[PDB]
């Protein structure tokens, strides 16, 4: 009875909290098209240093 | 004889706080639900929630849950609207309503229109209203009251302290600035005026100040 019924020992509640987003994150998928290869390919002369 | 007596209409200020009784007579109290519904000044009915009679458990309206106390007293059958931190949407005829349940409401609380808002009494500032060439029509001159400014209503506007009713049309008193303006309208002959005397005569209780202001031409 003390508080806001007058019936003891039950109730409800509906609690609602907004959602909001400190931070998020993400995942991406490669298409295997946009996939590259960049290969440096040499073959040994005549070379110095530099 | 089932009959829901209410409190009456109660002149409130916004920041506080209402009761209105209701007492349900005519009937056991306790086998029957007991309901609120708000009638807003202008718009039709809104059911407020309803107690329980036997428990004295309150269930609320969203628009109604948490502003307001259904409370009951048993022996007395008086039930209770209480509206909480006052506010001028809680200015309307209120009605407490005997359940008949699932098949409604069938008797209602005399009613009690709560008024909240800050003004404090002022008398009306009442004008004999004088026509103009434009403003006679056929035998009747028009003639008018304007009652203005004045709080709390009513002002009782008469003429010639009521010998007048025939040609009046006493306008609703409609808000300026929390304060109150009617005007009346005797349509009198121009045979009675200004030839017979056709006064307005404006009694504001609340202010204590009976106005009679008197039409003599421009």
């Amino acid at each position: 009875w003390g508080n806001g019924c007058g019936l003891f020992g039950k109730g409800s509640i509906d609690t609602c909290a907004k959602f909001s987003c400190t931070s998020k994150a993400i995942g991406r998928t490669i298409q295997p098209e946009n996939i590259k290869y960049e290969v440096g390919i040499f073959v040994h002369g005549t070379t110095t240093s530099e | 004889q089932v009959q829901l007596m209410e409190s009456g209409p109660e002149l409130k200020k916004p920041g506080e706080t209402v009761k209105i009784s209701c007492k349900a007579s005519g009937y056991t109290f306790t086998d029957y639900s007991m309901h609120w519904v708000k009638q807003a000044p202008g718009k039709g009915l809104k059911w407020m929630g309803w107690i329980n009679t036997g428990t004295g458990e309150p269930t609320f309206a969203a628009d109604f849950k948490g502003r307001f106390a259904f409370s009951l007293e048993t022996s007395a059958s008086t039930a209770y609207l209480q509206i909480n931190n006052l506010k001028n949407e809680d200015t309307a005829s209120y009605f407490c309503a005997r359940g008949v349940g699932l098949y409604g409401v069938d008797y209602w609380g005399q009613g009690t229109s709560v008024t909240v808002s800050s003004p404090k009494t002022t008398p009306p500032s009442v004008y004999p209203l004088a026509p103009v060439c434009g403003d006679t029509t056929g035998s009747m001159v028009t003639l008018g009251c304007l009652v203005k400014g004045y709080f709390p209503e009513p002002v009782t506007v008469t003429w010639n302290s009521g010998s007048l009713s025939s040609g009046v049309h006493t306008f609703p008193a409609v808000l300026q600035s929390d304060l109150y303006t009617l005007s009346s309208s005797v349509t009198v002959p121009s045979s009675t005026w200004p030839s017979e005397t056709v006064t307005c005569n404006v009694a504001h209780p609340a202010s204590s100040t009976k106005v009679d202001k008197k039409i003599v031409p421009r």
